[PDB]
């Protein structure tokens, strides 16, 4: 299935009365359609703008509130945007009909055989040099000697963030930075995805007070294939509170870091890897080399 | 090969009559349709009166041209082509001028109507024109 | 008996024929019937009172406007059915239909109707009017049109689903039956 996702970045909420720090990433939902027919090429037309119905996480608390009288005894809690995108994934796996009510989009589809060249050679009218390119996060059955790529898909998966003192589960924004062996952040290093330039440091989605949120958020990484051998990443987990001065003055309650090379020299083995989020002294955790000497993740 | 849409959603009119948009049947002999139209304005004497295109023709619909009434083609009742022909002719051989002027402009305009021409030619009202403009000068000169 | 002179107007092919043939004959016109105009009579019960209805499928056409304005005299109620799918019909109602009818006959009860009501949440009409840059008539927008034309009420109908039909025309009856302030 082709699946698109929307995160409403900007303000924490669409509510009037207070400013929010502009650029606050808030998830806004998903659209999915099977492409088993689209992959097989049965629908063969440039002009077909397939309207695709988009379903947000169900914010279903507008009309049902007004009419419930003569027996009121209910207290329910907020999972209507605290709803997991894993769970929304499961829903749309089950979900067949999307009552988007106009909230949807349009796409014109084909399949072009051959590689990027033939794509930009036989049908460059569709795909110029400036046309956006996405690659399967995987490997091909055919390998050209010299398949020069250096892609590293790093996926925020999920994480436990206990409430602690704050009754609201900390509104975790993860913001990770690619440094040299001296804590020096590199620009553009984190690439959000296709058709757009990387960024110096990356910011996660603010889950609205979620103790064990789940991200599924993947980013491209590409560094000098030799300087990556001497680079690391460091991580700030911050409670994006609804108060702008408080939001910016809020610090990374959580600290983390990770190294790009196993000290033996091997690149980190792929797959899942766990992280301890760090608190306490941040001078212990902001030193170009000292936190490098410090331990960073669960297994290590 | 097929006949037209035998049930046509048309207005039926008549001088003084509020049109009624009825679904007229067309395979019926047109005399009875004229009868029911007259009855609609509380009228008898159907053969004495003709429906016609309330549109430009004013051609008194006979059994022949009733295929030419479209959905929305207004029909207007009036005196039958014979009765128009006669009203004309006794106005025509007559002498009172302005009445002759009106009837004469109208005989001009309606002359092309074959349905009217049948009975105005059976009638011989053109010789009544011969009166009104060769004697009708000297009655009044 | 009692039959109310009820002329139903609205833009061309917006469901006047459709809604009226859903009410009088209880079948949805599958194809667009080109209305010139058709005078029906039906029987129905309104809030406990049985009543006849002398109705009109009248032309959305400006051409037979006159013929439709021929139905204008003697008319006791003006049921104006505008396409929810064509808010241009909303505009011509608030510019021609209600104006023209209140100019040939002021103070006559007027019942505003949103035809094709089934299409408001329906993806098809939404996306159509979006690529048309317009929005299917939201109920409050129809309420605004009704108060604009000082309508008795804005009532939404779906002739495809037989929806709203009988209620709309019971309203058309009661508006003459019991005038509202
Ligand atoms: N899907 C759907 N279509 C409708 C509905 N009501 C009307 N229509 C459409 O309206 C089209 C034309 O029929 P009408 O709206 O009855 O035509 P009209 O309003 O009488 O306008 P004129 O006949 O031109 O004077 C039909 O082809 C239908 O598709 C509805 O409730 N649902
Ligand atoms: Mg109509």
């Amino acid at each position: 299935s082709l699946v698109c996702q929307i995160v409403r970045v900007g303000h924490m909420e669409l509510k009037e009365g207070k400013k929010h720090t502009c650029g606050l990433r808030r998830p806004f939902g998903v659209a999915v359609m099977d492409i088993t027919d689209i992959i097989h090429g049965k629908v063969d037309d440039e002009e077909k703008q397939h309207f695709i119905p988009f379903q947000q996480i169900a914010m279903e608390t507008y009309i049902r509130q007004r009419q419930l009288i003569m027996s009121p005894l209910i207290t329910s809690h907020v999972i209507g945007e605290n709803e997991p995108l894993t769970s929304v994934l499961n829903k749309v796996i089950a979900a067949k009909e999307v009552n988007h009510k106009g909230q949807g989009l349009w796409v014109s589809l084909k399949l072009l055989p051959g590689d990027l060249t033939q794509v930009q050679k036989n049908f460059s009218h569709l795909v110029d040099r400036s046309t956006a390119i996405a690659r399967k996060m995987g490997f091909p059955e055919i390998i050209l000697p010299g398949d020069v790529r250096n892609d590293i898909y790093v996926t925020l998966i999920h994480g436990e963030f206990d409430k602690g003192k704050k009754k609201t589960p900390k509104n975790v924004e993860v913001t990770m930075s690619v440094h040299d062996e001296e804590g020096k952040l590199l620009e553009k290093a984190i690439h959000p995805g296709a058709g757009y330039e990387g960024i110096s440091e990356y910011k996660s989605v603010v889950y609205y007070q979620v103790k064990q949120p789940c991200w599924y958020e993947t980013v491209k990484v590409s560094i000098a294939i030799e300087e990556v051998t001497r680079c690391h990443i460091r991580f700030t987990f911050r409670h994006r509170s609804s108060q702008e001065t408080r939001d910016k003055s809020e610090r990374a309650f959580g600290v983390a870091f990770v190294k790009l090379m196993n000290p033996d020299g091997t690149t980190l083995q792929d797959g899942r890897h766990d992280l301890v989020v760090y608190k306490g002294d941040n001078k212990k955790m902001e030193d170009a080399k000292f936190y490098l000497t410090l331990p960073g993740t669960k297994m290590e | 090969m097929p006949p037209p849409a035998d049930i046509v959603k048309v207005a039926i009119e008549w001088p003084g009559a509020y049109p009624k948009l009825m679904e007229i049947d067309q395979k019926k002999p047109l005399s009875a349709i004229i009868k029911e139209v007259c009855d609609g304005w509380s009228l008898a004497n159907h053969e004495y009166f003709a429906l016609q295109h309330a549109d430009s023709s004013n051609f008194y619909i006979t059994e022949k041209n009733r295929n030419e009434i479209k959905n929305g083609t207004i029909l207007r009742l009036t005196t039958s082509p014979a009765q128009n022909a006669q009203q004309l002719h006794e106005r025509i051989q007559s002498s009172s001028m302005d009445a002759k002027l009106e009837a004469l402009k109208d005989l001009a305009s309606l002359s092309r109507d074959v349905t009217f021409a049948q009975e105005f030619i059976n009638l011989d009202g053109i010789s009544l024109l011969t009166q009104m403009v060769e004697s009708g000068t000297e009655r009044y000169q | 008996m009692q039959s109310i002179k009820c002329v139903v107007v609205g833009d061309g092919a917006v469901g006047k024929t459709c809604l009226l043939i859903c009410y009088t004959t209880n079948a949805f016109p599958k194809e667009y019937i080109p209305t010139v105009f058709d005078n029906y009579s039906a029987q129905s019960a309104v809030d406990g009172r049985t009543v006849n209805l002398n109705l009109w499928d009248t032309a959305g056409l400006e051409e037979y406007d006159r013929l439709r304005t021929l139905s204008y005299p003697q008319t006791n109620v003006f049921v104006i059915c505008f396409s929810i799918a064509s808010p241009p019909s909303y505009e011509n109602v608030r510019h021609k239909w209600h104006p023209e009818v209140c100019h040939h006959c002021p103070d006559v009860p007027i019942l505003l109707v949103g035809t094709k009501k089934d299409l408001r949440a329906q993806p098809d009409t939404l996306r159509r009017l979006k690529e048309q840059g317009q929005a299917p008539i939201t109920p409050q927008q129809g309420q605004a049109l009704a108060k604009q034309i000082h309508a008795v009420r804005y009532l939404e109908c779906s002739a495809l689903q037989q929806d709203g039909v009988k209620e709309v025309f019971a309203e058309a009856v009661r508006a003459v039956l019991n005038p509202t302030p």
